[PDB]
C-alpha cells in the first residue's frame, strides 16, 4: 500500500499517468487564432501577380478544399480521420473567441457592436473560403452515422453561423438548391431518429453499478465505468438541434420553407415535424421519469443530475421549434398546428403541473425547480 | 404502428398481459374455440 | 521522420525525469512515514496521514502528492519545496520544448515557415502531398497535444524483464506482419507458434498495462475478421486460447474485450469453434465474474443470443446430420452452449443480477420455442417425457449413434442447463420477502413454466452405478453418453432457488424419492476400487455441491421428525459414511462434516442411537 | 557549452535512444545450399 | 556425380578433409551458360562444412577433390540434390549445374 514498496517501474506508470492528468491536460495553450491568420495570409503571390484574376487559394482555402475533395468522394462510409477531427475543431475554436468573448454587468453599445464585427470578421475568415459548403458536403457524407466526425462537423457548423450571420446561411441555402441533393437531408433525419431520451433502465443499472463500488485493477474506484449511460450524446443533440435553429436564426423565410419542404429534389423530409417527434419521445422519456420519482419524498444527486441533461436538452429543442415559426412563415405555423405538437405540450404541462410541486416541497431542490421553470418559460 | 402511437377505430393490435406476461390467444386445438392467455400470439379488434 | 525523433526525444526525457523523481518522492513518503509511526498522539494528523500516505491505492496517493501545480493547492501539500522546484522547472522546460513560451531557428519554425511558404507559392494539386503539408504542420504547431497523444502508448519496464519484452515485440512483430497477408496453411502455423510463444512470455502476465498499450488483442481481433470474415479451424480454435487468458489476466483487460462484445455474438455460431474455443468462450469470457460489466451488458446483445438460441431448437444441427446421426430436429449442442453464456450473463458472485435476469426470462418466454419440444403446448410435453425419451436414446446405441457424439447426454444436459439458467435467474430471498412486484412475477413465470412434479421425478431416476463384471476388473459407465450427476445438481438448483423447501412432508418425500438412495450409491461406491472412479467422483461433487449444502440451511426444519425415524437413522448413517474421508477432498469433506453437525443439532438424540 | 547556447533544442536524431525496438534480421543470400512447416524466411 | 576439370592451377597439394569448414567464392550457371548464383558479384564468401553437407552434394565432392588456390569448373549432374523439385524462382525442378569455383585460405 505504501508507494515505496511498489516496484519503480510501475512507479515511473503511475508517474507518468497521473502528471499527464494532472498538469499537461490542464496546461492549455491558444494556438487556433494564430495559425488561422497565419494560413489565411496570401503571402507573395498578390505581389507577384496583380493583374492576375482568379489567384491560387490562400493555404488555407486549400486546406478546406481538401477537405471538400474527400468529402465529395463516393464512398460507403466516411472513415473517421484525425487530421480533420483536429482542423474542425481549430477551425471552430477560431470564430469561438467573440463567443466567449476573449456578475454580467451592462456592456456599452458600442463595444457589443464590435465584438459582433470581430466575431463576424473571423467567421468571413473561414466562409470566404469554402467551409460553409464543405459542412454541409460532410454531414450529407456521414450519412446520418453518429460519431466524432458528425460532431466536429456540427460544432463547426455552429462556430460559423453563431449570431445567425445572413452570409453563411444564404451559401449554404444557395449550395443546396443548386446541388438538389437529398443526402442531407436524409443525414440530419437519420442522426435525429438515432438520438437518446431518458431511458429510466439504463439509470436503474448505472445506479446500482455505482452503489457497487469494488476494488478493480483500476483500484478502488472504478474508473473504468461507462460515466453516463442514462443520457448519452447530450452534447451531441443539443449541438444538432442547435445548428438547426442557427440555420433559420434571423427569421430567414427561405430556410424556414426549405426546411419543411424542400421543392426541387425528387424526396422531402419535413424536418420540423421530425423535430415535434423527438420532442414526443423527450417528453415521454420525461414523464416515465418522474413517475419513477413520484414516490420518492426527495429525488438525490444522480435524480437531479438526469433532470438537469433532458431539461437542458428540453430547453434546446424548444428553441429551435420556436426559432422554425418567430418569423411569421405561416407554413412552418400550420404544420405545427396540424402535427402531434399538441400531445407533447400536454404532456410537459402535466410533468410542470406536478414537479413544481414536488420539488416546492423541499428547499435543496430549489435549483432544479429554477430550470424547471425556466424550461416551462421557453 | 409504433409505440407511443394513437389507436385508431378499427385498428388490430396485441394484447399482452401484465399479470402473465402473455398474449390473448385464441385456443382453437380443442375444436371449442376458447381463449387463453398463452405465447401463440393472436391479433385483436377493439370496436367502439 | 525528424519530427518522430523529437517526439521521441520528449517522451524519453519525460521517462527519465519520471525514474529521477519517483526516488525523492519515495524518499520524502519515508520520511513522513518515519514521523507518523514516531508520533501518532495527535488523531486529527494521524487520521490525515492514514488517508493520505496510508491506506489508499498508490494511484491515489500519488495523485494527491502529485496535486500541486496550481498555487493554492501547493499551499497544503506534504513535498517538500526542492522537489516541488525541481517538479516546475521541468514542466517549464517541456513547456520551452515544445515551444510554448525573418531567420528560422527551430525544427518548429522551420516545418512551419517552409510549409506555408509551399502553400503559398502556388495550388498544390497532388491530394498526398496535401495532407502531408497540413499534417505536419499541425504537429509542429500543437506539439504539447501530441505529448497527449502519445503518453498512452508509453510504458516503462525494469531492466531485469527487457529480454523478454524483446521476444515479446517479435513475437508481435510476425502478428502485425502476416496481418496484412492473406490467411495460409504455412501463414497460419507461424502464427499459431507466434501465439505458442506469447503464452510463453512472463511479461504477458507480469504487465497487462503493457498489454493494452501494445495493443495486441486488437491485432488478433482483426485478424478473427480475416478468418472469420469457415475456414482455418485451427485459427478458430487458437482465437480464445490468447483472446480468452487475456481476459483472465486482469479486469481492465476484460474491460476492453468486453468493448467489443457486439462484435463476437454477431457471428457467434456453433459452426465457428466446433472444437474447443469459440467466439461464444470469448463473448463469455468476457463477462465472467464482474458485476459491473454483467450490468453494463446492454439488452440487444440478449436479444441476439435468444434469437440463436431459437434457430437451435427450431432445427437440429446440421453439423450433426452431416456426421449422419438421427434428425431431432432440435439442436441440444449449440442450444446447451447458448445456455451456458446466458448463464454467466445472468449469474455472478453467488448472486442473480435482477436487470439481466428480468430481460433473459422475458425474451425466452418470448420466443417459447427456445425451450423445445418439452415445455410447450403444442409439443405437448414436460421435462419427465424429455428425461424418458432422453434416457431411451442414451439406451439404444441405433439412435444414440450416427462416435463420441451422444444424443441422448446431449438433450438432457440441454435441458439440464436450460433448468440450471432457470434458478439463476430465480429472484432473491430477501427481494421475495420485500414483496419486489417485478420479482414476485419473474418467480411466477418460474413457476408456471416448470413444474414441480417433473423435478422431483427427474431426482427419483438414479445413476447407473459401475459393476465389476469381470473378476479383477472395475468397468463402469459412460458419462458423457448417459445421464450424469451434474443434471441432478443443475436440476436440484431450480429447487432450492424458485420453490425453495419450507415443508416438512415435502421434505421428507424429496430425501425418500431420488435423495437417499443416491448417497446410498455414494455409501456403495466408498469401497476403494470405486472411489477413483469418474462417475463417483462426479456423485461426490454433486454431493458436496448441491444436496448436503442444502440439507444445512434444511436443518431446523428437521426438529421434531419423529414418524419415518429410521429414513433419518439411514440418512445420517450414510452421511458418516462419507463424513470418513476416502478419496475426498478437503473443502468437500468439510461440507459433508458441516452438513451433519447441522443436522445433529436438529434431531432428537432418542432418534440418534444408531 | 556555449554558455549561452542553451534554451535551444539539440538536433533531431543526435540524441541517444533508449525505446526497445526488434532488432533487423538478414539473412545473406546463400542459393548452393542443400535446400532441405518451413520456418520463416528472412530477408 | 560431378565432372571437375581444372581452370587455373592452384597449390595442388592441400585438399579439404572431412570436418572442415571451408570457404569458397563461385559463379554458377546451368549447361546453357546461365549466371545465377555469383557470391563473386555479391562479395561475400560462401563456407561450407564437409560431412554436415550444408552444401549441395556435388559441389561438395567436387571441393573436396579441388585443391587451395586453384579453380575448377563443376559439371554438376542433376543427381546433387534439389535436382527434382528445386529452390523456387531461381532453377527449374529438373536441370544441371556447373560451378567455376575456386578454394581460397582453406580452413
Amino acid at each position: 500500500t505504501p508507494l515505496y514498496n511498489l516496484p519503480t517501474h510501475r512507479a515511473c506508470n503511475m508517474f507518468l499517468e497521473s502528471y499527464k492528468a494532472a498538469w499537461i491536460l490542464t496546461e492549455d495553450h491558444s494556438f487556433e487564432d494564430r495559425m488561422i491568420d497565419d494560413l489565411s495570409k496570401a503571402g507573395e503571390q498578390e505581389e507577384e501577380e496583380e493583374e492576375v484574376e482568379e489567384k491560387k487559394p490562400d493555404p488555407l482555402h486549400q486546406l478546406v478544399l481538401h477537405f471538400s475533395r474527400t468529402a465529395l468522394t463516393e464512398k460507403s462510409k466516411l472513415d473517421e480521420d484525425y487530421l480533420y477531427m483536429a482542423y474542425a475543431d481549430i477551425m471552430a475554436k477560431s470564430c469561438h473567441l467573440e463567443e466567449g468573448g476573449e456578475e454580467e454587468v451592462e456592456v456599452s453599445f458600442e463595444e457589443k457592436e464590435m465584438e459582433k464585427q470581430r466575431l463576424l470578421y473571423q467567421q468571413s475568415r473561414l466562409h470566404t473560403r469554402g467551409a460553409a459548403e464543405m459542412v454541409l458536403q460532410m454531414i450529407s457524407a456521414c450519412k446520418g452515422e453518429t460519431g466524432a466526425m458528425v460532431s466536429s462537423t456540427l460544432k463547426l457548423g455552429i462556430s460559423i453561423l453563431n449570431g445567425g450571420n445572413a452570409e453563411v446561411q444564404q451559401k449554404m441555402l444557395d449550395y443546396l438548391k443548386d446541388k438538389k441533393e437529398v443526402g442531407f437531408f436524409q443525414s440530419i433525419q437519420a442522426l435525429m431518429q438515432t438520438c437518446s431520451v431518458l431511458d429510466l433502465n439504463a439509470f436503474e443499472r448505472q445506479n446500482k453499478a455505482e452503489g457497487l463500488g469494488m476494488v478493480n485493477e483500476d483500484g478502488t474506484v472504478i474508473n473504468r465505468q461507462n460515466g453516463e449511460k442514462v443520457m448519452a450524446d447530450d452534447e451531441f443533440t443539443q449541438d444538432l438541434f442547435r445548428f438547426l435553429q442557427l440555420l433559420c436564426e434571423g427569421h430567414n423565410n427561405d430556410f424556414q420553407n426549405y426546411l419543411r419542404t424542400q421543392t426541387g429534389n425528387t424526396t422531402t423530409i419535413n424536418i420540423i415535424i421530425c423535430t415535434v417527434d423527438y420532442l414526443l419521445r423527450l417528453q415521454e422519456s420525461i414523464s416515465d421519469f418522474y413517475w419513477y420519482y413520484s414516490g420518492k419524498d426527495v429525488i438525490e444527486e444522480q435524480g437531479k443530475r438526469n433532470f438537469s441533461k433532458a431539461m437542458s436538452v428540453a430547453k434546446q429543442v424548444f428553441n429551435s421549434l420556436t426559432e422554425y415559426i418567430q418569423g411569421p412563415c405561416t407554413g412552418n405555423q400550420q404544420s405545427l398546428a396540424h402535427s402531434r405538437l399538441w400531445d407533447a405540450v400536454v404532456g410537459f404541462l402535466h410533468v410542470f403541473a406536478h414537479m413544481m410541486m414536488k420539488l416546492a416541497q423541499d428547499s435543496s431542490q430549489i435549483e432544479l425547480l429554477k430550470e424547471l421553470l425556466d424550461l416551462q418559460k421557453d | 404502428r409504433s409505440e407511443g402511437e394513437k389507436v385508431r377505430v378499427g385498428d388490430d393490435l396485441i394484447l399482452v398481459s401484465v399479470s402473465s406476461e402473455r398474449y390473448l390467444h385464441l385456443s382453437t386445438a380443442s375444436g371449442e374455440l376458447q381463449v387463453d392467455a398463452s405465447f401463440m400470439q393472436t391479433l385483436w379488434n377493439m370496436n367502439p | 521522420y525528424f519530427c518522430d525523433q523529437e517526439l521521441q526525444h520528449r517522451v524519453e526525457s519525460l521517462a527519465a525525469f519520471a525514474e529521477r523523481y519517483v526516488d525523492k518522492l519515495q524518499a520524502n513518503q519515508r520520511s513522513r512515514y518515519a514521523l507518523l509511526m514516531r508520533a501518532f498522539t495527535m488523531s486529527a494528523a494521524e487520521t490525515a496521514r492514514r488517508t493520505r500516505e496510508f491506506r489508499s491505492p498508490p494511484q491515489e496517493q500519488i495523485n494527491m502528492l502529485l496535486h500541486f501545480k496550481d498555487e493554492a493547492d501547493e499551499e497544503d501539500c506534504p513535498l517538500p519545496e526542492d522537489i516541488r522546484q525541481d517538479l516546475q522547472d521541468f514542466h517549464q522546460d517541456l513547456l520551452a520544448h515544445c515551444g510554448i513560451q525573418k531567420k528560422p531557428q527551430s525544427l518548429q519554425e522551420l516545418v512551419s515557415h517552409m510549409v506555408v511558404r509551399w502553400a503559398q507559392e502556388d495550388y498544390v494539386q497532388s491530394p498526398e502531398l496535401v495532407r502531408a503539408m497540413f499534417s505536419l504542420l499541425h504537429r509542429q504547431y500543437d506539439g504539447l497535444g501530441e505529448l497527449l497523444r502519445a503518453l498512452p502508448r508509453a510504458y516503462t519496464i525494469s531492466p531485469s524483464s527487457v529480454e523478454d519484452t524483446m521476444s515479446l515485440l517479435e513475437c508481435l512483430g510476425q502478428i502485425r506482419s502476416l496481418l496484412i497477408v492473406q490467411m495460409g496453411p504455412q501463414e497460419e502455423n507461424l502464427m499459431i507458434q507466434s501465439i505458442g510463444n506469447i503464452m510463453n512470455n512472463k511479461v504477458f502476465y507480469q504487465h497487462p498495462n503493457l498489454m493494452r498499450a501494445l495493443g495486441m488483442h486488437e491485432t488478433v481481433m482483426e485478424v478473427m475478421v480475416n478468418v472469420l470474415g469457415i475456414r482455418f479451424p485451427k485459427m478458430v480454435t487458437s482465437c480464445c486460447r490468447f483472446l480468452c487468458y487475456f481476459c483472465r489476466i486482469s479486469r481492465q483487460n476484460q474491460r476492453s474485450m468486453f468493448d467489443h462484445l457486439s462484435y463476437l455474438l454477431e457471428n457467434s455460431g456453433i459452426g465457428l469453434g466446433m472444437q474447443g474455443s469459440t467466439p461464444l468462450d470469448v463473448a463469455a469470457a468476457s463477462v465472467i465474474d464482474n458485476n459491473e460489466l454483467a450490468l453494463a451488458l446492454q439488452e440487444q446483445d440478449l436479444e441476439k443470443v435468444v434469437s440463436y438460441l431459437a434457430g437451435c431448437g427450431l432445427q437440429s444441427c446440421p453439423m450433426l446430420l452431416a456426421k449422419g446421426y438421427p434428425d431431432i430436429g432440435w439442436n441440444p449442442c449449440g442450444g446447451e452452449r447458448y445456455l451456458d453464456f446466458l448463464r454467466f450473463a445472468v449469474f455472478v458472485n453467488g448472486e442473480s443480477v435482477e436487470e439481466n435476469a428480468n430481460v433473459v426470462v422475458r425474451l425466452l418466454i418470448r420466443k417459447p420455442e427456445c425451450f423445445g419440444p418439452a415445455l410447450r403446448g403444442e409439443g405437448g410435453s414436460g421435462l419427465l417425457a424429455a428425461i424418458e425419451e432422453a434416457i431411451r436414446i442414451s439406451e439404444d446405441p441405433a439412435r444414440d449413434g450416427p462416435n463420441r457424439v451422444h444424443l441422448g447426454h446431449a438433450i438432457m444436459s440441454f435441458y439440464a442447463a436450460l433448468i440450471d439458467l432457470l434458478g439463476r435467474c430465480a429472484p432473491e430471498m430477501h427481494l421475495i420477502q420485500a414483496g419486489k412486484g417485478e420479482a414476485l412475477r419473474i418467480r411466477a413465470i418460474l413457476r408456471s413454466l416448470v413444474p414441480l412434479d417433473d423435478l422431483v421425478g427427474i431426482i427419483s431416476l438414479p445413476l447407473q452405478i459401475p459393476t465389476l463384471g469381470k473378476d479383477g476388473a472395475l468397468v463402469q459407465p459412460k458419462m458423457s453418453a448417459s445421464f450424469v450427476p451434474d443434471h441432478k445438481a443443475s436440476m436440484v438448483l431450480f429447487l432450492d432457488r424458485v420453490y425453495g423447501i419450507e415443508n416438512q412432508d415435502f421434505l421428507l418425500h424429496v430425501l425418500d424419492v431420488g435423495f437417499l438412495p443416491d448417497m446410498r450409491a455414494a455409501a456403495s461406491l466408498d469401497t476403494a476400487t470405486f472411489s477413483t472412479t469418474e462417475m463417483a467422483l462426479a456423485l461426490n461433487r454433486y454431493l458436496c455441491l448441491a444436496v448436503l449444502p442444502l440439507i444445512t440451511k434444511c436443518a431446523p426444519l428437521f426438529a421434531g421428525t419423529e414418524h419415518r425415524a429410521i429414513m433419518v437413522d439411514s440418512m445420517l448413517h450414510t452421511v458418516y459414511r462419507l463424513s470418513r474421508g476416502r478419496s475426498l477432498t478437503k473443502a468437500q469433506r468439510d461440507v459433508i462434516e458441516d452438513c451433519l453437525m447441522a443436522l445433529c443439532r436438529y434431531i432428537r438424540p432418542s432418534m440418534l442411537q444408531h | 557549452r556555449k554558455g549561452g547556447n542553451a534554451r535551444r533544442h539539440g538536433l533531431p536524431g543526435v540524441g541517444v535512444t533508449t525505446s526497445l525496438r526488434p532488432p533487423h534480421h538478414f539473412s545473406p543470400p546463400c542459393f548452393v545450399a542443400a535446400l532441405p512447416e518451413a520456418p520463416a524466411r528472412l530477408s | 556425380g560431378v565432372e571437375i576439370e581444372t581452370i587455373s592451377p592452384g597449390d595442388g597439394r592441400t585438399f579439404p578433409k572431412k570436418g572442415q569448414t571451408c570457404v569458397v567464392h563461385y559463379t554458377g550457371m546451368l549447361q546453357n551458360g546461365k549466371k545465377f548464383d555469383s557470391s563473386r558479384d555479391r562479395n561475400k564468401p560462401f563456407k561450407f562444412r564437409i560431412g554436415k553437407q550444408e552444401v549441395i552434394k556435388g559441389f561438395e565432392e567436387g571441393a573436396a577433390q579441388m585443391s587451395l588456390g586453384q579453380r575448377a569448373k563443376l559439371t554438376c549432374t542433376p543427381d546433387v540434390a534439389y535436382g527434382a523439385t528445386g529452390h523456387p524462382g531461381v532453377i527449374p525442378p529438373n536441370a544441371t549445374l556447373i560451378f567455376d569455383v575456386e578454394l581460397l585460405n582453406l580452413e
